[PDB]
Order: structure tokens, then sequence, then C-alpha cells
């Protein structure tokens, strides 16, 4: 005549924190590139475009 | 303190002992205390970090 609960819960581990899978949802975005230029008797110049 | 019991045999009375000067980590292998027992925190030393191997 006894009587034991033992419940059990589950939760987030502490290593979460460090590696983990995003889960992301991709639409159309910005072209970005980098370009260098020179001309007649000028040195290399660059820049982002 | 004392309180000899005014019965026969040490086979027919169970014994228990509260202290509670200091304090455990809730295991699952320990009995639950009686009512609400706090949620008092200690840190965990050595947590992943990211590192160079």
């Amino acid at each position: 005549e006894n009587t034991q609960m033992s419940e059990a819960y589950v939760e987030r581990s502490e290593e979460c924190s460090i590696d983990h899978a995003k889960a992301y949802k991709v639409h159309t975005g910005t072209v970005q590139a980098m370009v260098n230029i020179t001309y007649g008797s000028v040195s290399w110049r660059s820049a982002d475009v | 303190s004392d309180h000899t019991t005014t019965c026969t045999d040490v086979k027919q009375c169970r014994a228990y002992l509260i202290d509670n000067k200091k304090w455990v980590y809730n295991s699952g292998r320990l009995p639950r205390g009686e009512g609400d027992t706090f949620k008092g925190k200690l840190h965990v030393p050595f947590v992943p970090v990211k590192a160079k191997c």
C-alpha cells in the first residue's frame, strides 16, 4: 500500500546555444559585386557596387 | 529530543530525520520533500564553448 509519483518533462539541452540547425525561408534579394577599374594612364581603383 | 516510545519491538516502528541546514540537487533517485521546495540555483561549471581543434 504505497504510491510513487515519478513525473518527467522534456526541455532544451544546454548545448543548444552553440550548435543548432537554423531553419530559414529564402526569397529573392539584392546582388552586389566588386570591380577593378583602370583607364588610360591611371592606376587600378576598386569599389563595391 | 528523547521521547522514549512506550512500545515493544524495533521492527514495528519507522524513523526519519529532518535536516534542513543544507540543500541537495533534485535527483530522480531521491524522494521529494514535504511542500514548497524552493528553486534556488547553482551554476554549472564547465559549459560548452566553441574552440579550435
